[PDB]
């Protein structure tokens, strides 16, 4: 049932309206970062701008 | 190039003729 | 130290406590019995933060913070550095906060104007209340309250909403939020239309208040009407915490899962489920 | 290497801030605080010593004037200097400040605390058009009252005794709010109707009940100059009487609760 | 009030000089979008047989 | 109690006075009716409406955005329409999800999104433009546009400015009740914590300045709606007991006070700053704060607190770490 | 009435054409579009598509 | 009355037929809904699809 | 009435042409662009795209 | 009243003189419009034939 | 009518050019910059850029 | 009364057929509805779908 | 009209220059910034930078 997609993932994360499923991503294999947030003040010239930076 | 791929022309032109030729 | 005419209004009575003795005004201010009350928990309480910040670790201003006691010590006394304090502000904190509101109940008596601003006042000191004491009650410790510092009490609150896991999603929270939004919008309609007629450019003449009900009439079609605006900005104002008031109290004591899981009600209704 | 640092610590952050701050408080004191002083200003002392200038930073204090052309013709200026010349019939309780004043004979006739009036301008308040803005419902004959309501035409007034003061002739109308300001009653005893603001009456099914005055009092509301319209003035002199009622009617509204 | 705009309407005659064109036109663009239907039909036929499978 | 604060107990109809305007009387559009319930709390009477070209183009874009919303929107439920009912507030218009920068999205990723951000920002616009231009039409000042406008400006940063100075369509916000919401932490977990951004601090403070402030105006005009202080704009040009009172009340309490007038621009200027404040905040961040914390920490801002539970040592770094 | 058999037609004395003509034409619309697009979200019944109904196969 | 034998019409003296008639249309068309999509929610009684109902079928 | 059969023209005198044309004009184009999109949102049916319907291919 | 500039109407001419460029310049618009998709189509012949797969 | 066939033109006695105008103005432009941006978020039928197509290439 | 046992009837007087009568029509509605999907809630007393009851068996 | 062919100049009669030229500069002033801004944001079509393009190579 194609139609119920949407829900089939909300129930997943805890009814939040998040896009991700978080298990492909993350947990079947070793292949992505969990780590998001930047460990410094101020941004870090080369990495901060553009197609440097993550989405 | 346009080989029977009048279909836009179709639709742009036919209303194009009859625009011009109802209201007189 | 007299607007040109203040004199005719400042006549004696409508003290609520204690009549003569307390009924003047130092300068511009009117004392009154809650007056000088309300100066004795300012100062103490005040005093009593400074004392307390002094044997914290740091003077940045915003980096100084009082908390209030472990869970360990429940609804009890605590250490007055292990929470004591704490407990100490937040009495003189309430009692300045309801000091302020009654002589603010003595002023309007005075005048002969409505006691609507006095109990408008009343409705943040409630929400007030509802953090501070009420939920802890139910909660049953102090250590659930928020302390008292400039960042410091931020971080209560963040970390209070990742409690229940997205507190964006609180059906409380909303309500409250969209108050607080339309309030803000609504008083730079209501700022900038007082002051469109009022000041209309050149030499303009200053605009009726036809004109006011015309302006609106025509952007939206509809125009609420000049007392009622008034009427309405309180209204708006004050739910901001009385619904709020609702998913505050509710989380914790009533529903102890993720806000989002809630909504549940409706994503689950067998029906088209 | 890094995006906004001026140094190794000092970064375009932390400068916005403080420029964020001054902007705020300038706004605020260089302009807000002077518009506040455009009614009352400057300040007056009745005690004090050689004094012709308020908190001090401030006898500039006043903005320079505006200058309001008005729709109906005519200009005011603000700020101005009304002075207050009425005599005002209040006895110190003593010489100080900012102790407070007892009226000397009945305040509520003599006008002060919160029965006090401002000398308003002697005109009749207008619409649009020029017509007067508030009369009753004899002149505005197009007006009515909405299908659902109580007309309070012919109930008896109920004063704070528990005395009937007399009975509503009519309702008073603002034309340009379509809102109703006055009820206009019959004062029992005497030959005369009195103007009440609709604000110090609970209209109810039977009756409309006054808690402002006592019923011997209605006597001496405030007369209106002409039958048919009400001035600016004669409006705040209505207005008045029945508020400062609030604190003088009975002896014990003076007192505190103990 | 005996007329049908009846004394001094804000004014419609009896005008189905309008009726004429509508309907006229009205015709004319539903005419065009059968030819123009068909011509698309030729290029990219829609609806499908049923397929070996289906029921 | 005083029951005519609250709401109106007899109300009033008669003929309405129509004030001409500059230009567009002819643009007025609709029977205007009653409404009794309304004429509680207000003016029951709810036609006409003004039209004119801006609106019409307001319209004209706004539609078009909110039809490309929707219909993605329904695209994600495929279409089923039971569900989409059931689905909705979980349903919205995402921004691109692949790192592109700022090209032009595909349409099936973030392309859509851009339309219809496009299309918003200019019915935005054109709204604008209605506001300012009938406030000229009736002589008025054009205060109310200004105010409005800071609040596009504010839209204009989160929309497309702030990701275009980072360089990357990704931070967009989308379209749709929850994920719209969910933006909002996203956003805040990925510029270390937003409650120590100062511009952040001063938004908030403006906003609640207006709650405090919009309860107090309100109830003092109620206080002193006994004597006509509801009145307020005559009570500009001829000061009566009303506003006097008002004026002495507060200045008895907190000891100075305000104008009948100037209050409304201190009103005015607190909404405007709410917008004002955000918009800076929303500029600096990415572009020259990378983590709102850090930065306050080295500016020793932030405040610490002792461990209630052993301290951590993040795994990572220790001898023999997997990754 | 001319050459009537019913009352019938009084409803639109009671009625006003107006109304039932607009009413008509938006509800129609609804329904058109819900059973529409109610039936291409399937799998059978989507033309407009390939067959992704994947009929039984697997 | 034409040879009736109750009063029962008399209603339409009391109720106004025009919102009795524009009740009904609205009420009837939700239920409608409501049992046309709710059926084809379902697994058995579900026309429109295949029978991923799987009825015991595995 | 000019050479007419039946009284079909009378509704111009009920109606509006105004409202008529100008509701007509926004309803047309709206089922214009649903349909537009609906299509150009498929993997048949999508011109303005390589066939990335991968159409039995795979 | 019994005209159509009857006891002053509110300002419009019976001017064709407005039916008349509105025509021509609605015709130029598409007119101009064919031939540029012609051009177009020249350099990217957009609608392309049915694939060898399809159906 | 200055020599005309039919009453066509009157229909700007009825409808009002400022607010014709006014319309189609904004109505075509909406429909162009969407043509526009629309084929600009494509893979075929972008210019601008380089053919990102992959047309099958790759 | 028209050969009557009882005032029963009296009662009309006092209270509205008109309110009666669409109070009932409500609460009647959502007492059915309740009962309804109630019952189509269960797993024992659904018709409309496969026995989910797994009724004994296992 | 002063030495005239067509009526066009009455459009003036009709729409207002000061709202005309004010709506166009603005219109135009978009339109100028969408293309630039749009132009600077590809790869091959960007001057302002190096060849990011990276046009075959790599
Ligand atoms: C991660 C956590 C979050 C969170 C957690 C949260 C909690 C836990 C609560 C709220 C609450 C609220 N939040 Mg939320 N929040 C809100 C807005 C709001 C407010 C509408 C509402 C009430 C604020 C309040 O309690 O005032 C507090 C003000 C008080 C108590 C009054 C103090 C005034 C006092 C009486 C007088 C003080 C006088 C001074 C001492 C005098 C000193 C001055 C000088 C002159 C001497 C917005 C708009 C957002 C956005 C945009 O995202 C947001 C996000 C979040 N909130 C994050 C998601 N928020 C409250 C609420 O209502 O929840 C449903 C609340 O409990
Ligand atoms: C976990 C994340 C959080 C968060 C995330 C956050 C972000 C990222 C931002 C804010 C911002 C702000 N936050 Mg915060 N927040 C705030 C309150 C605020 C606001 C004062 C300010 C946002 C400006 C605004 O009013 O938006 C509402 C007003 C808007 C959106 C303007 C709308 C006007 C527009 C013209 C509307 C008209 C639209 C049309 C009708 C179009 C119709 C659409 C069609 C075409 C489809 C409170 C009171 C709290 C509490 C109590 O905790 C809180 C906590 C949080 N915020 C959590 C910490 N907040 C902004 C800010 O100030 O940052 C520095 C901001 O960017
Ligand atoms: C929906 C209803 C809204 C609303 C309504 C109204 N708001 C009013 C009134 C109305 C009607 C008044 O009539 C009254 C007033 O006079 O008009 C100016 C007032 C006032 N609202 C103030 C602050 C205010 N309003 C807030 C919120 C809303 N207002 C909501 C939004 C907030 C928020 C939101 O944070 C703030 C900070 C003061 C300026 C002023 C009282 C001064 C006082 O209370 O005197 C008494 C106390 C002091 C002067 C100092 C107290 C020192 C104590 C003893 C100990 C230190 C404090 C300790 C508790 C540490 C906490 C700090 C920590 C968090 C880091
Ligand atoms: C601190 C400053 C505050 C502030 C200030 C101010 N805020 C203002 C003004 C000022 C000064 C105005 O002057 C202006 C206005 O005039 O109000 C009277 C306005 C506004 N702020 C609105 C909403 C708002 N303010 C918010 C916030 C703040 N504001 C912040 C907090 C928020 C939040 C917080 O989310 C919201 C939601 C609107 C009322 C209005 C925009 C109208 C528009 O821009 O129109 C754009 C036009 C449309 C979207 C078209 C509508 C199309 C319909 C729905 C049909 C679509 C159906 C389609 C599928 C098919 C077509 C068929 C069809 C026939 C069916
Ligand atoms: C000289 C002499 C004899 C000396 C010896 C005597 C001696 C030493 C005696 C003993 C002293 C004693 C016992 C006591 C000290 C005095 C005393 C009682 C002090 C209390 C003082 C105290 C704690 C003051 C702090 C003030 C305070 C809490 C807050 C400051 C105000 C703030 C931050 C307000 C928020 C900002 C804000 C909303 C500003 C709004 C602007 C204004 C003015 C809003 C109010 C306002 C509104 C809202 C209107 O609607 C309005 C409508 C129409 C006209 C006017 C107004 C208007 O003014
Ligand atoms: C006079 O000059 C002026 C005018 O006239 C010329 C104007 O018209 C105007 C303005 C022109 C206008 C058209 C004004 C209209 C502008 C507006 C923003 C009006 C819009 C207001 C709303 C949409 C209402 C807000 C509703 C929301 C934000 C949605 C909230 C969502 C939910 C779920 C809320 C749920 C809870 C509720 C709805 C109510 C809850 C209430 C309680 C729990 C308790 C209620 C408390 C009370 C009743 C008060 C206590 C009772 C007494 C004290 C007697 C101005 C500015 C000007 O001043
Ligand atoms: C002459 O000098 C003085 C003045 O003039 C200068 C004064 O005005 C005043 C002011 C005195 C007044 C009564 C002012 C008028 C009264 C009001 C305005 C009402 C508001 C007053 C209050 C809310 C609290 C005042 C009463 C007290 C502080 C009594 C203290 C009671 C106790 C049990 C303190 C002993 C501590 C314990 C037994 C430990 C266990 C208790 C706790 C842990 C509670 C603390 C935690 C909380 C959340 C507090 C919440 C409870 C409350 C706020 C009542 C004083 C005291 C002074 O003498
Ligand atoms: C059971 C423990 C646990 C819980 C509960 C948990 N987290 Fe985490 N969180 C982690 C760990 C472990 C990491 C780091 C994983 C890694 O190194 O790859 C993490 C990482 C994160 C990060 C990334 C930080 C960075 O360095 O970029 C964020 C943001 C985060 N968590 C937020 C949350 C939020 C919000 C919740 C609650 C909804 C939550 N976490 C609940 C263990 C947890
Ligand atoms: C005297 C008078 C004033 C002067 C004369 C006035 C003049 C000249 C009038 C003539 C000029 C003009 C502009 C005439 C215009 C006539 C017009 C526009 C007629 C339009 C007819 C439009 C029709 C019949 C539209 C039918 C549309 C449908 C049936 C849509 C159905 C949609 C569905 C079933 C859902 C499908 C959705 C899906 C996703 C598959
Ligand atoms: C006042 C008078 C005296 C002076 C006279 C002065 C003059 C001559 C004024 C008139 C001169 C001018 C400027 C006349 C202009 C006439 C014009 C602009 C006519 C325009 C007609 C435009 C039409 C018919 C547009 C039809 C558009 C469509 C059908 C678009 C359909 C789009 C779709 C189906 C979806 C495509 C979108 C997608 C696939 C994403
Ligand atoms: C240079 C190039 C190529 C492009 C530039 C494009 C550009 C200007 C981009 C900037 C885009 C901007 C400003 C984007 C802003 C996005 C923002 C702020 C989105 C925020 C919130 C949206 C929310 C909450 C909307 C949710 C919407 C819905 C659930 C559906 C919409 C429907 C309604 C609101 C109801 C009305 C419909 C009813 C009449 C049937
Ligand atoms: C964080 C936002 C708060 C901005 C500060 C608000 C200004 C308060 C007004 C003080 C008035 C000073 N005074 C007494 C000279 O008038
Ligand atoms: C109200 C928001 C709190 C954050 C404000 C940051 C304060 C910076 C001033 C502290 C001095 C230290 N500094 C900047 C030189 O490093
Ligand atoms: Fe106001």
């Amino acid at each position: 049932t194609r139609s119920g997609y949407v829900v089939r993932l909300a129930k997943y994360t805890a009814y939040s309206a998040l896009n991700y499923d978080p298990f492909t991503m993350f947990l079947a294999n070793d292949k992505r970062q969990v780590r998001v947030v930047p460990q410094t003040a101020l941004p870090l010239v080369g990495v901060s701008r553009g197609k440097e930076r993550r989405p | 190039s346009d080989w029977n791929l009048w279909v836009p022309l179709g639709i742009l032109g036919i209303p194009t003729i009859w625009i011009a030729l109802t209201y007189r | 130290a007299l607007l040109s005419f203040e004199r005719k209004y400042r006549v004696r009575g409508g003290t609520l406590i204690g009549g003569d003795l307390f009924d003047f005004w130092v300068g511009p201010y009117f004392v009154g019995f809650f007056g000088v009350s309300a100066i004795f928990f300012i100062f103490l309480g005040v005093s009593l933060i400074g004392y307390a910040a002094s044997q914290g670790p740091t003077w940045d201003p915003f980096a100084i913070s009082i908390n209030p006691p472990d869970l360990k010590y429940g609804l009890g006394a605590a250490p007055l550095l292990e929470g004591g304090f704490w407990q100490a502000i937040t009495v003189c904190a309430l009692g300045a906060f309801i000091s302020w509101m009654l002589r603010e109940v003595e002023i309007s008596r005075k005048l002969g104007i409505g006691w609507h601003v006095p109990l408008a006042f009343c409705v943040p000191i409630f929400m007030f209340c509802v953090l501070q004491v009420f939920r802890p009650l139910l909660l049953g410790s102090w250590g659930h309250a928020f302390p008292y510092g400039i960042l410091s009490h931020l971080d209560w609150v963040n970390n209070f909403g990742y409690q229940y896991l997205n507190w964006h999603y609180n059906p409380g929270h909303m309500s409250s939020v969209s108050f607080l939004f339309v309030n803000a919008m609504a008083l730079g309609l209501h700022g900038g239309l007082i002051l469109s007629v009022a000041n209309p450019g050149d030499g303009d003449k200053v605009k009726t208040a036809e004109h006011e009900n015309q302006y609106f009439r025509d952007v939206v079609g509809y125009s609420i009407g000049a007392l009622s605006i008034h009427r309405l900005g309180l209204f708006l104002a004050s739910n901001i915490f009385l619904t709020g008031a609702f998913g505050t109290i509710a989380s914790g004591p009533f529903w102890t899962r993720g806000w989002p899981e809630w909504w549940g009600w409706w994503l689950d209704i067998p029906f088209w489920s | 290497m890094y995006h906004g640092a001026l140094a190794q610590h000092l970064d375009i952050a932390q400068l916005v801030w403080y420029a964020q701050w001054l902007v705020i408080w300038t706004v605020v004191l260089l302009y807000l605080r002077r518009e506040d002083r455009r009614e009352g200003y400057p300040l007056v002392e009745p005690l004090g010593l050689v004094k012709l200038a308020p908190e001090d930073g401030q006898v500039y204090e006043l903005p320079y004037p505006k200058t309001f052309v008005l729709p109906h013709g005519g200009t005011v200026t603000v700020p101005r200097r009304r002075p207050e010349t009425r005599e005002l019939k209040l006895a110190q309780t003593d010489g100080f400040e900012g102790a407070p004043l007892q009226p000397t004979g009945n305040p509520l006739v003599d006008a002060v605390g919160p029965a006090s009036y401002a000398e308003r301008a002697e005109v009749v308040d207008a619409t649009v058009d020029g017509k007067a803005k508030i009369v009753p419902l004899r002149v505005a004959t197009d007006f009515s009252i909405a299908e659902g309501d109580v007309d309070p035409r012919g109930l008896p007034v109920v004063a704070a005794d528990g005395v009937e003061a007399g009975t509503v002739t009519d309702l008073w109308v603002d034309r340009s709010e379509h809102y109703f300001r006055y009820l206009e009653l019959s004062v029992a005893g005497s030959a005369r109707t009195a103007l009440i603001p609709l604000g110090f009456c609970d209209v109810k099914k039977d009756k409309i009940v006054v808690t402002s005055i006592l019923s011997e009092q209605f006597a001496n509301v405030p007369r209106l100059q002409s039958r048919d319209q009400i001035t600016l003035r004669e409006e705040d002199k209505v207005s008045a009487y029945y508020a400062g009622g609030l604190l003088y009617a009975t002896p014990e509204r003076a007192e505190s609760l103990l | 009030a005996d007329l049908k705009p009846s004394l001094t309407g804000l004014t419609e005659e009896e005008a189905k000089e309008f009726h004429g064109i509508f309907v006229t036109s009205t015709v004319l663009y539903l005419a065009t979008a059968v030819i123009v239907h068909y011509l698309v039909w030729t290029a990219r036929p829609w609806i499908a047989p049923i397929p070996k499978g289906w029921v | 109690a005083d029951y005519q604060t609250i709401y109106t107990q007899i109300q009033a109809r008669g003929p309405h006075i129509t004030v001409s305007g500059e230009w567009g009387d002819n643009d007025r559009v609709g029977k205007p009716f009653y409404s009794y319930w309304l004429g509680k709390i207000g003016d029951a009477q709810i036609g006409p409406i003004y039209l004119g070209a801006s609106g019409i183009a307001a319209f004209a874009f706004g539609s078009t955005a909110i039809l490309i919303i929707l219909f993605n929107m329904a695209a994600e439920v495929h279409f089923d329409p039971l569900q989409f009912f059931r689905q909705f507030f979980w349903l919205g218009l995402y921004p691109p999800k692949a790192q592109y920068g700022m090209g032009i999205p595909p349409l099936h990723d973030g392309g859509w999104w851009l339309m219809a951000g496009l299309f918003m920002t200019l019915s935005l616009g054109s709204w604008w433009i209605r506001v300012y231009s009938r406030a000229r039409a009736l002589g008025l000042g054009t205060h109310i546009a200004w105010n409005f406008a800071a609040a596009i400006f504010f839209v204009l940063c989160i929309g497309c400015i702030h990701p275009t100075l980072v360089g990357s369509w990704s931070e967009g916000v989308p379209f749709g009740i929850w994920p719209h919401i969910d933006w909002l932490t996203a956003f805040s977990i990925r510029y270390g914590n937003f409650y120590y951004c100062p511009w952040h601090g001063f938004s908030i403070g403006f906003a609640y300045g207006c709650g405090l402030l919009f309860a107090a105006h309100g109830a003092t005009i109620l206080a002193v709606a006994r004597f006509g202080g509801d009145r307020e704009i005559e009570q500009i040009t001829d000061r009566g007991t009303a506003v006097e009172r008002a004026a002495l009340f507060w200045r008895w309490t907190i000891g100075f006070n305000a104008t009948i007038e100037s209050v409304h621009r201190w009103g005015w200027f607190f909404s405007l700053m709410v917008m004002v404040s955000a918009s800076v905040g929303i500029l600096l961040t990415g572009t020259f704060v990378d983590n709102w914390y850090l930065w306050c920490v080295k500016h020793g801002a932030a405040p610490d607190y002792p461990a209630y539970l052993p301290a951590t040592p993040d795994p990572a770094s220790l001898p023999g770490a997997p990754k | 009435a001319t050459e009537y058999r019913t009352a019938s037609w009084k409803l639109w004395l009671i009625l006003d054409p107006r109304r039932v003509l607009t009413a008509l034409f938006v509800y129609l619309t609804v329904i058109a579009l819900l059973i529409h697009f109610g039936l291409l979200s399937t799998d059978r019944l989507n033309w407009w598509e390939f067959q992704r109904g994947l009929p039984k196969a697997a």
